[PDB]
């Protein structure tokens, strides 16, 4: 559960937005 | 002598190849910039070679010779987009030194000690371009790099080009690796010398290389230690705090235990970055101008069932993740620092 | 000279009261042991005062002298609880120091090099009693301690004294401050001179004093960085590392920013150990065995509305829920301090 | 909603369970 909230991630690269 | 060994596989790049038609030796090693650490080679195989299949299966770094993924893009050049990729705004970021560090504009806010060593300015091409020529006429020191995501807006043949990549190679690997939607493509266009600082990123990504020649260093996400990312709410954020130019030893002690994956990649050649795989790209000196354009793609989402013990880049998940929970609790990301701090000084370290 | 001025401020428990029918001074200020730091008094009030309301109220500490809490049982001793105490068990812990540090036995798996330096005995009241005379009568060095929580196997009589006890002025208090249900009632015997060292509860507290005199020496939840506790997961968990006795200033350097708020408390005494308050507990040298009992009341729920900034508790309340979520996450809880550490060093400190 | 996630407390105690 809290698992898998701590496992999620984000997309971000060497761009901005 | 096993360090004797060690010395031996740190063969960096390798022997520059022979082009076709003894067009001489592609680039020289004195093109190379001069670091600290040792690198080993990164593989160049065929797209038919299974262990390039392996590769990209189990997230390692790989270059394809032979994908023909931007065929139709190896005929671009200054002359041919500025006619034919359209008169939108580009991205141009300015700089006074050789390292373009990339700083998020949206955490500059919660920073305001920080001031960017470079300056993004839009434009349209045939400006820069024409500033490019300037440069180059008044002999300046001044350096550009153009990084600007591929849109609607660009010519007919810029967009027949784009019919002709290798979409069917592509969306294979796509579909075989789980992998999200293709989020960007990203054009970069920068001078000679010009150095992109040690960084990770978010999505996987294949490099494909269009016009002069790429030196990539890249570090496994397990080097996480060695590497020293700015916080997370920092507009540094996923690059390395450390100067490869100039490594601050005290500051960043593990720097001493890094060894990097490197490889040169030229016009045909697709480097497989994975993500969360830190890489240092640099346009090779005396080479003239450096022509990519890469495949973002989102990663594949969280397994269903979580298997033990975790790999690395899910510690790097988990401590991001962290880091942005505490921001959000404290209602203010400079508290983020004080309570680790406190939390691990003389309790954990 | 403001130093000067501080110095008096730190007038410890303050000048032992006189007690009834001029039976000379309660206690002697050669019965407290003696530390490295400084520490004001808390306040000593009647429950009608308006400003004990206010301390509470303000989760501070505070002595009520006139509760009349625990009444009946001010006539508790030995002879009377052997009688009337019944015949269940009694965790009695026996220790060959006057430390006895708490260690939670649940956790004792997470960490196999753990050598708790007091070990728990369960036995009827009378062997209990026996055993404190045995070791009175050949002289021994073994020290005991009684901790057990009231249950339903108490005598009618002992049930008859419960009966007694002010629930009229504790049920309000618990009303006015939202707190939960009463979790349990720890009896407290020890033998004169037996300390329990620093440390937080997760529950709110009224300590009601019953026979000889006790030392209570406090700390604000904002002073987390002056005592160091141990790892969450920890069998030590809620206690602080430092030695009292011997400050390992190296290791604990902040522990000479710490000061206390401390108060001897007897019988009729009621004070209040507000949540996540740190407390040291002595019963004075040479003052006989101490008996006590406390109230441990669930706190209150969290507001459905955050204010900002966090209270100190509340930052104390998320360094341990990180902790707690990072064990789960890893698998393992050896692997939260190298984490930590690893997004900490050179990044935050 | 985390920042009531990180807030959670328990309710332990110096006694054993
Ligand atoms: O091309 C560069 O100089 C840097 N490129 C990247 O960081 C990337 O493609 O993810
Ligand atoms: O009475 C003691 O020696 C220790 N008491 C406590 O820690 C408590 O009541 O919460
Ligand atoms: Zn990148
Ligand atoms: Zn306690």
């Amino acid at each position: 559960e809290v698992v898998k909230l701590l496992l999620e991630h984000g997309a971000d690269v060497l761009a901005q937005d | 002598m096993a360090a004797t060994a060690a010395e031996a596989v740190a063969s960096g790049s390798g022997e520059p190849r022979e082009e076709a038609g003894a067009l001489g030796p592609a680039w020289d090693e004195s093109q190379l910039r001069s670091y600290s650490f040792p690198t080993r080679p990164i593989p160049r195989l065929s797209q038919s070679d299974p262990r390039a299949e392996e590769l990209i299966e189990n997230e390692e770094p790989v270059v394809l010779t032979d994908t023909n993924l931007v065929y139709p893009a190896l005929k671009w050049d200054l002359e041919y987009l500025q006619e034919n990729i359209g008169n939108g705004d580009f991205s141009v970021y300015s700089a006074s030194t050789h390292k373009f560090l990339y700083y998020d504009e949206k955490k500059m806010a919660n920073f305001q000690n920080f001031k960017p060593r470079s300056n993004r300015e839009e434009m349209k091409f045939h400006e820069f371009v024409e500033k490019l020529q300037d440069i180059q006429q008044r002999g300046g020191e001044e350096r550009l790099y153009l990084q600007q995501t591929l849109n609607d807006t660009v010519g007919r043949k810029i967009v027949m080009d784009f019919l002709g990549f290798n979409w069917n190679w592509i969306n294979k690997q796509q579909g075989k690796r789980g992998w999200g939607q293709l989020t960007s493509n990203l054009l970069l266009i920068g001078m000679e010398g010009n150095v992109t600082p040690a960084h990770y990123d978010e999505q996987q990504n294949f490099f494909a290389q269009i016009k002069g020649y790429k030196r990539c260093i890249l570090f496994p996400p397990d080097q996480f230690e060695c590497l020293y990312p700015y916080p997370v709410h920092h507009p540094c954020d996923r690059q390395s705090q450390v100067d490869f130019d100039n490594p601050d030893y005290e500051r960043f002690p593990n720097f001493q235990n890094v060894v990097g994956y490197e490889t040169v990649v030229g016009p045909g050649d697709v480097l497989y970055i994975p993500m969360y795989w830190w890489h240092h790209i640099e346009s090779l000196l005396n080479g003239g101008i450096t022509i990519t354009v890469n495949f973002w793609y989102k990663g594949a989402p969280t397994p269903k069932r979580i298997e033990y013990p975790l790999k690395a880049h899910q510690k790097v998940a988990i401590m991001r993740n962290i880091e942005k929970m505490l921001g959000e609790a404290l209602g203010n990301p400079q508290e983020v620092g004080p309570l680790l701090n406190t939390m691990i000084k003389g309790r954990y370290n």
